[PDB]
């Protein structure tokens, strides 16, 4: 389960990723 | 479908075309209403109309948006007692299954002879605190079809519901709701009837010989509390997946009693909504 | 045709008149399968020498008779071989054939209801939580009731018929595998019955799986000399008997 | 599990919502639905059937039937007037009508409307009335000429018997309110004598005309609301 | 997360709902299910097996067995009547019957029904009864002629012994109520002598007939409800 | 499947064909019920039937809709004490695993000899306020199979459930529910039994030698409170995924005690549902 | 959002449920898992290893080691008996055993079992015991003949030294209860002299035999529950 | 997988084949247990077996269903004070990370030398009302690894958890739960140890030199209330995704203290579960 | 979102459709 | 909506089916 | 329903599997 | 996640889009 930005804005999202 | 259904443009009405004048024989404006039929005349016929592309849906004019709306049909009440708990016919409600026990909505159906539907059903308990603390007042609603043991009093053996339906609601947790199949031995619910129980010149006659469909025996499970209360569990009802046959003239006289038509008020002259005019000449 | 012939051991039974035969739950009795099994030893299966036609003690059919029962795993606790193998082994499993004979003449009138019953937990005659005693639900060839008298000190069952001895209106009893013996058409009654029990092989001593009941419904009525006695004789045949869990030997009681 | 957020509206109850509910009575197979002649599917249908109009909306008449007939009289004068009513379909005499009774279940109405009149006169009898629709804008006309100036229909009583007058839809707002409103004023309709009521010998000289109103395919309603025309100053007993 | 709205019914409890629940005892592999002769899958099955009828539903008889037999007698008169019971399958004597006992678990019943009778008479004995089903509409018939007029079956006692009488389904409402109801009145069934009971010499002159009732493939029930026929005016101890 | 399952038309009953008259030899109406079998006669056989296409399902007549319904089988009660907390055999309940301890539903099964199922299970705690404020009364239910340390009293060491099941419910949060595998060493649950403990003329005999399956030792975790209470946690039970073998005649005599058949009332004559008639001649 | 209904069980807590939980310490990469000789994956394994049996379950002996040895004696008489224990694997002397200790963690047990005996005698010494498994049904046998009648194994003491006796699974119920239960009684096992214990000159005349019990691939348990064999009538300090 | 995993038939046991007699040389029943190995003899070997197709899974006999069960391992307690709020070492709990502080479950592991796992973790706060109203009592649990500022008292600066974990639970909202990675510098958790701190004849020796993994400093955030309380927040623990190495003999002597083996009771003779027999001859 | 008769029975479902 | 045995064990599931 | 590790970390997940 | 008009009517929906 993931990438389901339930919210529109980007500022709202999980902790980013890593690379 | 979507768009048409989301945009609510399912049942659209025709538009008003353009007309020209008519110095012609056939007179559409003339028909003989005695045929019992209804005229078919339109704007375009009578006048020199223009051209209006319409955009009004007759969606909300469907027996489902006309009927499919929740309505108070009963207000179960329990003025608890702690003095005598249990006792016969106490602290538990029971009420005969029906609609005619309360107007506005009774009105509404009665607009048709026969009706059929799955019913929604919702319970809105409201706990009035007559004490300094209401505690935790659990509740048990259930349904007693015919012929079934209807609780004589509060803790019968019938509140075990080993094979009956009992919905439970505890203060906080939301309104209990549920739904129901169309319950009738008949293909449709009889809103009316011109039948009787029998030849007994003392038999019953009405909507009713055909609707003994239940009753509801109630219960506030929690046991004895300290600080009193009074519970008022409101019963709303919605018609989902409805059909209707043979429309009738609406009601204009405030009824009295259910499963009957009777209007004849207690003394007061029979009153109706019609207003009086001084003269027909001026409106 | 009504005539019937049955051969089970070294024994055969005939009947020049009958009301079909009945197979309990429409299943024919047979031997246990390595699927439903559980035990681990090789069962001894006496064939013929065991599952043969044993006939019990006979009884009188009275105008005062009330009814009599026999409990199967138990009725043959003495019937040679089968009834030894019973006592020598822990696990026992077997199905039966019940031949109920009761003749009189075409000038007689009577009706017997015969029925077998899986787990026939009888009720005590006395109010309470005291269950019927061992020694009294373990009568033997002889069976129980008749319309008899006995100590009420004994944790004694219900001699009560109409309630089914279990307290179920007899008459719904027709749900159990059955048939009647209407002396005007019938002569016998033949029940055949497989092994019914939540376990692959039970204790032939502690547990009686099948219970058989015979109940006079319409009272015997002749116009003859009461010198004319019309017995009722029961014959039984373990079928597909299988035993296991060999050892010393229990004891008679 | 699913990280969820419970939204504002959650747990509420609306007498107007489409949601599912566990059905008590699982496994129930309802009585089949036999065939029954005449089933509705839209209020509209009922709205297109002409129901009779109380118009003789006058005093003692009112609790009786007469309250439905309009007798066409003598008239010593000429070019005299018969009656009038206003179009605002929720206004006694209109209201009570199968239509009115209804419309009063919705907040807004629209389209054309149909008024039909019938001569319960005689056969040998004759007449010619002028009916008119005076759109919203001014006052119900005091005189015929003034009213004839707008929308109307001359009606020749004859072997036919029923003249149907259409009420076009004239309005600013695609839609009108069902509730009394000075703005959404639909106007007036009135009837007058064109000629007279002539009857040859030994025929009565007054006779009646029944009047009705059914909808037009124009027609349509919206915003359901609870009715006007019925106060249950009860309760209802048992 | 998922913007969700909690619906009205939420958190409730229904003694009649299909929902899953965390199973305590995870990883448990239940005892295998061995094979067992005779397993049911439908009440119906039980309903199709004829159970005996208490009919001699009379006084002292009742707590005994006799309460099941019906002796066919003398009858000095002729064309006389035997018994009657009413069809409403939840009505002592019926009720208690495997069927009745059941039906009383549901609110509604339907279809045909089967009544079977058996002669516990003699062999050399003879008789001929007339059984009849008097549909709902009137009163249980006082006389045979009156009853013979409707549904019936003449029964010739002979080498056979069992006559089975069917009770067609006659009703207005596809369905009938299991609970006593004047409306859903199923009717009456009665039995009378066609001829007599003749017995040659030295044979008893009274004899019995047992009666039973099993269902028809017609049959079907619905709307489960808790029974009638059993009040636990206990409790139950330990 | 859906439609058939949603429309509930899985098990449908045949229709009644049309008949004509029969002046023929073979008489289907004549059979000899002594064979113990059941007649096979139908409408079409006996009368001159018509033609009715049926539409009744025997769905609700399935051992799963007959059995699969929640029923009170126990009412755990705790009249708390604050005076002595803990102490031996207090403020914590324990109860022997079974059904026969309470009718209506006991009745229902008993209709069959053997039975098998996964059981639903639900707890309906109801907190009666005997004080001026109930606080936060947490709860611990759990299950004590054989042979296991059953709490001697309230805080044993057994309430650690290091390897047992304990469900926790705190006032507000909804009814605890859960389910369970079919627990028996046997392939099916013995509703009855004609066995004993042993040859001991004092051995046990019944449904019961075969059902020592538990018990439930209870607990109100929260510690000592000020204002008293009494808790009544109702135990409902539902049978899901059920099977049944060898039907039996229903019960007509009010029982007494469980794991036994015994009816013999205390003095009162044995009473049954059968009613008395004046005469067979009139019904 | 998603019209949802919160089900009964919701919000509870079960010491026996499989559900996920936000992991505090996000982004943590645990110490690698090096290789380690001997890792278990199933209790079973432990259950198949024979652990020693306390059998000399007698008085003063008990708190010591001896509590493990069984000295094979003189025996003036012949055909005399050695010992007995009962099979119900949760019954001292059994219980405490790696198996027993365990089984007492589950409610039900099943399958065959293995008893092994070893001669801590001498080399020049000789004997022959008869061991027997007396299935459930009767009383632990008073005499050898009576016991020899069921399941047994004659054991010839010799260059080998260990005789292993199997305990077949005999039961009605596929499964047995771990808890003391008259029903689920597994039976008894006993040991007797077949011949004697003969020893040539100047060798002791009593010697010991150790006994053990490991499982069979038959074996299996279920319904986990908290143990019997350990009451923490503590607490535990710091 | 599903079926096998849903039906729980993953680890199935072999069946018992059929045998015949053997009047042959090789005697499988004879082995020398001194080899330290275990015999391999079976039913089929010793007797004349039959044929039983089995159907018992060793699923529930897996280190994960043996271990994977929640167990009380600690009962944090806070007898609040309103008199002195804050003060040193008050109204806030702290407790050393471990298991051996409480039996039944301690027992259970100890069955193995080494162990490894991700731990579930659940908190069951229970608020006992010692007042006439408990208000809104918020709570803060958190975790203090080594070496970290452990709150001296109630509001340190450490309750800011700028980089620590603090779970918050407010009366009503459900039980806090969460999980955790396997925390050890080592490849596995040492249930035991035969090591010391050092050569110091006063060094530490046990499970413990290797497990200073934390502690938990607690806090009831809400501030000063009027009516008192006492909070008891129970700490349950579950082992998910477990592995185990080198099994050990279970414990039979009631311990005392943790991180030690010590049994030697205070005076009382060392007691064990073994029962005494009169005679070996009769069981 | 639709046609997800979360419940088995048909009696339980949204307001029907239109056609 | 269906066959979503949200729980592992089989004992936990809806009322069975019919056939 | 399964394998929906609603949470990122692995330490958070159901009871493992069996093999 | 989007375009899941959980509700029937259009009047009920998120803030429109942009174009
Ligand atoms: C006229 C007319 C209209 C109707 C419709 C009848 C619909 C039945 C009422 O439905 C309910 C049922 Cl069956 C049970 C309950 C109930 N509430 C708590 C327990 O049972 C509530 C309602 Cl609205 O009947 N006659
Ligand atoms: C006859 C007959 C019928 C049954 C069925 C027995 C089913 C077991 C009861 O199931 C429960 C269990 Cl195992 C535990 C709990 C429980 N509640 C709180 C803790 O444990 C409740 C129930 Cl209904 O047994 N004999
Ligand atoms: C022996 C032995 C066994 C273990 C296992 C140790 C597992 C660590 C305990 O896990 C917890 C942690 Cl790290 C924090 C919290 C916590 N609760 C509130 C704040 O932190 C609770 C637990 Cl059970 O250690 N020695």
């Amino acid at each position: 389960y993931f990438n389901i930005n339930y919210f529109k804005d980007a500022a709202s999202s999980g902790a980013s990723r890593l690379d | 479908n979507y768009i048409d259904e989301v945009l609510n443009e399912v049942l659209v009405v025709p538009n008003i075309k353009e007309s020209h004048h008519t110095t012609s024989n056939s007179a559409p404006l003339l028909d003989a209403a005695e045929t019992g039929h209804t005229s078919n005349v339109q704007p375009e016929d009578a006048i020199e109309t223009r051209y209006v592309i319409t955009s009004q849906t007759r969606d909300e004019m469907s027996i489902e948006s006309f009927l499919g709306r929740s309505g108070c049909v009963h207000i179960s009440r329990i003025k608890v007692d702690y003095t005598d708990y249990n006792g016969q016919d106490i602290n538990f409600t029971k009420w005969k299954i029906t609609l005619q026990e309360m107007a506005q909505i009774r009105r509404k159906f009665e607009l048709f002879t026969y009706v059929r539907f799955d019913s929604e059903i919702t319970l809105v308990p409201c706990i009035a605190g007559r004490g300094d603390d209401i505690g935790h007042i659990v509740m048990q609603y259930m349904y007693v079809p015919p012929g079934a043991p209807i609780p004589s009093k509060r803790n019968d053996f019938s509140w075990q519901s080993g094979t009956n339906m009992s919905i439970f609601w505890q203060h906080g947790q939301p309104f209990p709701r549920f739904s129901i199949p169309f319950l009738s031995i008949a293909s449709a619910y009889y809103m009316f009837y011109d039948g009787y129980d029998g030849d007994n010149t003392s038999s019953k006659y009405g909507s009713v010989v055909t609707n003994d469909m239940g009753t509801i025996c109630s219960r506030i499970v929690t046991e004895k509390q300290k600080l009193s209360v009074v519970i008022t569990t409101h019963i709303y009802h919605k018609a989902k997946h409805t059909k209707a046959w043979c429309p009738r003239p609406p009601r204009a006289v405030p009824y009295t009693h259910s499963h009957v038509t009777n209007y004849m008020p207690e003394t007061g002259d029979v009153t109706t909504a019609i207003v009086r005019r001084n003269t027909i000449t001026t409106a | 045709d009504r005539i019937m012939q049955i051969t089970r051991g070294d024994s055969t039974i005939s009947s020049d008149d009958v009301a079909n035969a009945v197979v309990g739950y429409g299943v024919w009795p047979h031997y246990l399968t390595p699927q439903d099994a559980t035990a681990i030893n090789k069962p001894t299966q006496p064939d013929t020498s065991s599952n043969r036609f044993y006939t019990l003690e006979s009884k009188h059919w009275n105008g005062s008779s009330k009814g009599w029962w026999w409990k199967l795993p138990d009725a043959l606790k003495d019937m040679g071989i089968f009834g030894e193998n019973m006592y020598y082994h822990f696990l026992g499993r077997s199905g039966y054939t019940v031949h109920v004979q009761c003749n009189a003449s075409k000038f007689h009138q009577g009706t017997l209801l015969v029925a077998m019953i899986p787990e026939h937990q009888l009720a005590s005659a006395k109010h309470g939580s005291v269950t019927a005693g061992y020694k009294l639900t373990h009568p033997g060839e002889a069976g129980r009731d008749v319309s008899q008298e006995r100590d009420a000190s004994l944790r004694q069952p219900s001699d009560d018929s109409w309630l089914n001895f279990d307290g179920t209106l007899l008459g719904n009893l027709l749900i159990f595998p059955h048939q009647f013996i209407n002396l005007r058409s019938n002569n016998s009654a033949t029940l055949i019955v497989p092994y019914v029990n939540a376990v692959p092989m039970d204790s032939m001593l502690r547990h009686n799986n099948w219970c058989l009941v015979i109940i006079p419904i319409s009272p015997l009525r002749s116009e003859t000399t009461s010198s004319n006695i019309v017995p009722i004789t029961v014959s039984i045949s373990p079928m597909c008997a299988e035993f296991s869990g060999a050892r010393a030997k229990n004891i008679k009681q | 599990g699913l990280p969820v957020y419970i939204t504002p509206g959650s747990g509420q109850f609306m007498t107007t919502d489409d949601m599912q509910s566990p059905c008590a009575l699982p496994w129930y197979h309802p009585t089949k639905e036999i065939s029954i002649p005449g089933e509705v599917k839209n209020l509209i249908e009922m709205c297109q059937v002409d129901t009779l109009i109380p118009v003789n909306n006058v005093g003692n008449n009112v609790g009786n039937v007469s309250m439905y007939t309009v007798q066409l009289g003598n008239q010593t004068g000429m070019a005299q007037k018969v009656f009038s009513i206003k179009v605002d379909i929720t206004s006694t005499p209109l209201a009570t009508t199968l239509i009115g009774e209804i419309a009063s279940y919705y907040t807004h109405w629209t389209g054309s409307l149909r008024f039909s009149f019938m001569f319960c006169g005689t056969a040998n009898t004759t007449l010619k009335l002028l009916l008119a629709y005076t759109p919203p804008g001014i006052d119900e006309p005091t005189t015929r000429k003034d009213a004839m100036l707008g929308t109307h229909v001359v009606w020749d009583v004859g072997l036919q018997s029923t003249i149907s007058l259409v009420v076009p839809w004239v309005s600013a707002s695609h839609f009108r309110l069902t509730a009394d409103n000075k703005y959404s004023m639909a106007g007036y309709i009135t009837c007058w004598y064109q000629t007279n009521l002539v009857v040859p010998p030994s025929t009565p000289q007054t006779a009646d005309m029944l009047c009705f109103v059914s909808a037009c395919k124009d027609f349509c309603l919206r915003m359901a609301r609870d009715t006007d025309l019925h106060i249950q100053s009860g309760p209802i007993e048992q």
